[PDB]
RNA sequence: AAACUUUCAACAACGGAUCUCUUGGUUCUGGCAUCGAUGAAGAACGCAGCGAAAUGCGAUAAGUAAUGUGAAUUGCAGAAAAUCAUCGAAUCUUUGAACGCACAUUGCGCCCGCCGGUAUUCCGGCGGGCAUGCCUGUUCGAGCGUCAU
RNA sequence: GCGUGAGCCCGGGUCGAACGGCCUCUAGUGCAGAUCUUGGUGGUAGUAGCAAAUACUUCAAUGAGAACUUGAAGGACCGAAGUGGGGAAAGGUUCCAUGUGAACAGCGGUUGGACAUGGGUUAGUCGAUCCUAAGCCAUAGGGAAGUUCCGUUUCAAAGGGGC
RNA sequence: UGGGCGAGGCUCCUUCUGAGUUCCCUGGAACGGGACGCCACAGAGGGUGAGAGCCCCGUAUAGUUGGAAGCCAAGCCUGUGUAAAGCUCCUUCGACGAGUCGAGUAGUUUGGGAAUGCUGCUCAAAAUGGGAGGUAAAUUUCUUCUAAAGCUAAAUACCGGCCAGAGACCGAUAGCGCACAAGUAGAGUGAUCGAAAGAUGAAAAGCACUUUGAAAAGAGGGUUAAAUAGCACGUGAAAUUGUU
């Protein structure tokens, strides 16, 4: 509900929360995941250890029906 | 003008072609779709399955 | 001009005939809204387009 | 340029046009601006939905159109009420 | 532009989306539409069930192959194995598959079984009133309570 | 409450209906009660008023004013009573518009046509009253 | 001390905010499938006792027939229903896919028939016709493309 | 009068048909700014100004009112590549008569191309209509998915004279 | 195995629908307040001079008046096996779509990756053959269908068109550009662009008449519940202005 929201609360303050020096700009840095072996390498390293590259080998039209076999225990 | 018409449409009684005025005016695509017994007619093949497999009023019981 | 065309001179007699303020019993009526002639046109106001 | 190149406005590009009625008869080409006349097809594109609902139907009489409802709702029957002169 | 730990976003909504949204406030309004369809089809088919007679099936892959349900049609092997004939099947609330096979015996004697239920409750009225034929039944047996809902009469007594 | 679903309860749409009704809907919607006496010999309640009738004014400013129905206007929803008039400043007499519904019928107008209105209305009423009574 | 400027108040101006209203929008849901060469959509010009517009209509022109209702219409006048509803019969100007050829012209033709002027030939009036692509059929034809006498 | 405060309540006036408190629910929910949007209104200010094209004056009539209405007289200008008399384009009734409150004629206005009510355009010989020019559009054909492009006599069985 | 009726039912058009305007107060007007009653399968909505179940239209319910005949249909009446049709078995036979499939290459497209579909060009088939079986190739099996001809309700999209019902929506700078003679007035050669603008009062009862003025108007007077509600009309803020 829009009574409960913050937005409620920054009426009277300029610049609402989002600070007068940074001012709440369309896009710094980048759309989605822009910049992930550049300014964002930082955060996709200590997050998300592996994110880029290949692992492994393809196997085209996998079925899924074919590897059906739910366990369970004793 | 009625009177001509209702006597110009006892002479065009029983004739093959009247004139346009004459002509029932339904629809374009009304004057031109199939005529009933045309778009009601089947094969021969089709009536004799017909006439000997025709859909049957049944019940089931509980 | 002086030279004129048959649909021209038409259409320059319509928009004469349009040219008049509205009758005066009309304000009379019931339920009446219309108080002048707001499509009025005179020749040094507005131009026509043929 | 400007005002005294504007004295010598006294012709016409554009006449008037016997299908849409509009000043856009090309004098020269013949062809119209706003419908498209001679073409067969009215002149009409998707880009100016102003353009094309100024001119689509129902903005006139339409003197055949408006009778076609009623005759589908009583089923485009012919003949006279049982009991009418004539 | 990533700030924290986040699970990376994927969201694809990058084409105009708003342009083919599917809402579906008419979900009650269809549901009332489809039950007055249902109604008017059940008047219609005034003495017999709203649907026809379908086969029990197994499920194809080595997932579901456990649980079986209702099929498409009754074969030509277990029709003629019924005893009820190709061109009659259809007419009285039989579904008919001319492309299913009979691999097992198993499931042809289930099926031949199920059709000969049906069979045997199955009310045939004459085609005419006033001369009944020998296949017909005839008009004392022709009044007992009956099922327009084969569905659940002949569901899958255990998948 | 409404039921059917060809009913509306919607206000702007009544009004409009009511704002714009043609002159034989409105012969209907002007409708007026008869009095006491002419509802026991008919069994007919209320009737739309038609000009020549004689009516009783029971509301309005005009109260217990009695005349005949000199003119209907449709137009304006309005009846106009004999000798219920005002004046204008140059002292001439126009009459004063009344709405049907304040007024109560006291004589009839009576031709076959409006009588066989009489008689419907009578008929429906009281075979309405026998199926509820069976 | 007045005047002037400013401040405060009452009244009066200017302006159209606020409040209340809403025959209008907007959104959702339900039913239905019906344009046109038998001339559509659209455009033009006209039509009322007194109308410029809007609405309606087409020289039968604010409408005709027919059915239903049952006494109006209304601003004035007038008269003996209605600016009513419904709507199955008609009318439906010039146009427009627009169709004799054109058209920036109310331009220029041809055919059939009738009526007048001495008239198959010219002129005038009236009515009906003359577009293109294609299908089926009819009839008249072309070609040493080809068959028999 | 209450509340620190945003605000809340009351008295008086105006006014005329709906509205509020409490608990939940909901949002297109709180403005001094954005050379913000729309509308309205100021100081400037009775101010800048209304000074190209030689120029007006007397008497009389009209009228509530006359420098810019009219009559007469005088004085002047345009000075036949005119401020003259007629046309083409363009305008469309501005033309004529009668009447005139407001508005407009950046002063006035009795006057007006203004407003209002009525009139006015007469052709075998003047034009259009006929002809062809530059050119444009058909046709036969050929391109192009197609809207359509080329083509104008071109690879076409394309007509008019008599008895 | 062909034909014809068909009660009866569902449709369609049409007639018809309960109850206060009782007494008192306020008011210009009760539709407000108080008292006493009534109807309710109807207390949805609207109008009527202010909040009306009973003043009026409508509203609920299945019925009913008269009519057209659109559908379905229990059951009846009546032809008849030359013909045509199904089933049960069988040695044998068993026709089956070509510049098409397929292959190469090019372009485009697809999640389709040694190439998913489509198209252009070149090559160009076969008869248990052919296609497919998501890694290119040869060989051997297997599985599954049967291309290059065609028709077909429904469940599905859509508020563009014609009707209808609604809303925790907007309320004249909002809501569609348009609540109004709005795609109008007006602008542009043109393609196009494109406004502003709702509210007197219950009822015009829209101010007779006198007087001053050339007139516009003013002052009296009149209408109304009200004119500081007077067609510059409900209320009438601020900016800004005049007087005191
Ligand atoms: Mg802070
Ligand atoms: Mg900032
Ligand atoms: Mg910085
Ligand atoms: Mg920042
Ligand atoms: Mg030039
Ligand atoms: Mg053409
Ligand atoms: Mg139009
Ligand atoms: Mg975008
Ligand atoms: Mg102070
Ligand atoms: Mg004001
Ligand atoms: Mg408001
Ligand atoms: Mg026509
Ligand atoms: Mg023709
Ligand atoms: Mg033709
Ligand atoms: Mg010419
Ligand atoms: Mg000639
Ligand atoms: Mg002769
Ligand atoms: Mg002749
Ligand atoms: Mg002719
Ligand atoms: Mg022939
Ligand atoms: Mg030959
Ligand atoms: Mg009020
Ligand atoms: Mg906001
Ligand atoms: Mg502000
Ligand atoms: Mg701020
Ligand atoms: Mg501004
Ligand atoms: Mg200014
Ligand atoms: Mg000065
Ligand atoms: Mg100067
Ligand atoms: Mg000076
Ligand atoms: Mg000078
Ligand atoms: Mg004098
Ligand atoms: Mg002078
Ligand atoms: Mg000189
Ligand atoms: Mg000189
Ligand atoms: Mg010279
Ligand atoms: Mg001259
Ligand atoms: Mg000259
Ligand atoms: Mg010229
Ligand atoms: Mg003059
Ligand atoms: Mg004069
Ligand atoms: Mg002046
Ligand atoms: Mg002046
Ligand atoms: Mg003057
Ligand atoms: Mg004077
Ligand atoms: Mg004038
Ligand atoms: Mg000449
Ligand atoms: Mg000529
Ligand atoms: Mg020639
Ligand atoms: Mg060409
Ligand atoms: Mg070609
Ligand atoms: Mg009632
Ligand atoms: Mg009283
Ligand atoms: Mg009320
Ligand atoms: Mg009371
Ligand atoms: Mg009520
Ligand atoms: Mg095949
Ligand atoms: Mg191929
Ligand atoms: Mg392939
Ligand atoms: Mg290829
Ligand atoms: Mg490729
Ligand atoms: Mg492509
Ligand atoms: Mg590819
Ligand atoms: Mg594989
Ligand atoms: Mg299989
Ligand atoms: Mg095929
Ligand atoms: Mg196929
Ligand atoms: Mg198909
Ligand atoms: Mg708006
Ligand atoms: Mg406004
Ligand atoms: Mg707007
Ligand atoms: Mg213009
Ligand atoms: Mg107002
Ligand atoms: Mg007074
Ligand atoms: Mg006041
Ligand atoms: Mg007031
Ligand atoms: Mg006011
Ligand atoms: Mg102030």
């Amino acid at each position: 509900p829009t009574r409960f929201s913050k937005t409620r609360k920054h009426r009277g303050h300029v610049s609402a929360g989002k600070g007068r020096v940074g001012k709440h700009r369309k896009h710094p840095g980048g759309r989605g995941m822009a910049g992930g072996q550049h300014h964002h390498r930082t955060n996709l390293d200590k997050y998300h250890p592996g994110y880029f590259g290949k692992v492994g080998m393809r196997h085209f039209h996998l079925l899924r029906n074919h590897y059906w076999r739910p366990s369970i225990n004793i | 003008n009625a009177k001509q018409r209702a006597q110009l449409r006892l002479f065009y009684k029983n004739k093959k072609y009247l004139p346009l005025d004459l002509r029932p005016k339904l629809t374009r695509a009304l004057r031109r779709r199939l005529s009933k017994e045309d778009a009601s007619r089947v094969l021969e093949k089709t009536k004799k399955r017909l006439t000997h497999f025709p859909q049957r009023k049944y019940a089931v019981k509980a | 001009p002086s030279h004129k065309t048959f649909r021209i001179k038409q259409k320059l007699a319509k928009a004469q005939k349009q040219n008049r303020p509205i009758p005066q019993w009309i304000r009379l009526r019931t339920g009446n809204t219309i108080r002048y002639n707001a499509k009025r046109r005179h020749w040094r106001k507005t131009r026509l387009g043929l | 340029k400007g005002t005294s190149s504007f004295g010598k406005r006294h012709n016409k590009t554009h006449g008037l046009c016997r299908r849409c009625g509009r000043r856009s008869l090309h004098n020269q080409k013949k062809v119209c601006a706003s419908c498209g006349y001679p073409a067969a097809k009215t002149r009409k594109y998707n880009w100016s939905e102003k353009a094309k609902r100024r001119k689509v139907t129902g903005t006139g009489r339409m003197r055949y159109l408006s009778t076609v409802p009623r005759r589908f709702k009583n089923g485009f029957r012919t003949g006279v009420p049982k009991g009418a002169r004539g | 532009a990533i700030k924290h730990n986040q699970q990376i976003p994927n969201n694809h909504f990058r084409k105009h989306w708003q342009r083919r949204v599917r809402c579906h406030f008419d979900q009650p309004g269809k549901k009332v539409t489809r039950r007055l369809a249902r109604r008017a089809k059940a008047a219609a088919l005034a003495p017999r069930p709203v649907d026809k007679l379908r086969p029990i099936v197994r499920c194809p892959t080595v997932k579901y192959n456990r649980r079986t349900r209702l099929g498409r049609g009754f074969t030509l092997e277990e029709l003629k194995a019924a005893g009820i004939p190709r061109l009659l099947a259809p007419t009285i609330g039989i579904a008919v598959d001319h492309r299913r096979k009979n691999l097992s015996e198993e499931s042809l004697a289930a099926n031949v079984q199920r059709l000969k239920d049906y069979k045997a409750r199955l009310i045939l009225f004459p085609r005419k009133s006033n001369k009944p034929k020998k296949a017909d039944t005839p008009k004392d047996q022709q009044t007992a309570e009956t099922t327009t809902s084969l569905r659940t009469s002949f569901g899958v007594e255990q998948p | 409450m409404k039921v059917r679903p060809t009913v509306s309860s919607s206000r702007r749409k009544a009004r409009k209906a009511h704002f714009s009704a043609p002159s034989s809907v409105r012969r209907v919607i002007m409708s007026a009660p008869l009095s006491k006496e002419l509802r026991e010999k008919y069994n007919v309640r209320s009737i739309p008023i038609r000009k020549g009738d004689e009516v009783q004014i029971v509301r309005g400013a005009h109260k217990d004013k009695e005349g005949k129905v000199t003119s209907v206007y449709r137009l304006k929803y309005v009846i106009h009573v004999e000798r219920v008039t005002r004046e204008k400043a140059t002292g001439q007499t126009v009459p004063i518009g009344i709405h049907p519904s304040n007024v109560v019928i006291t004589k009839l107008h009576l031709d076959k046509d409006r009588e066989n209105i009489l008689a419907r209305i009578k008929a429906g009423r009281e075979q309405v009253a026998k199926a509820k009574g069976k």
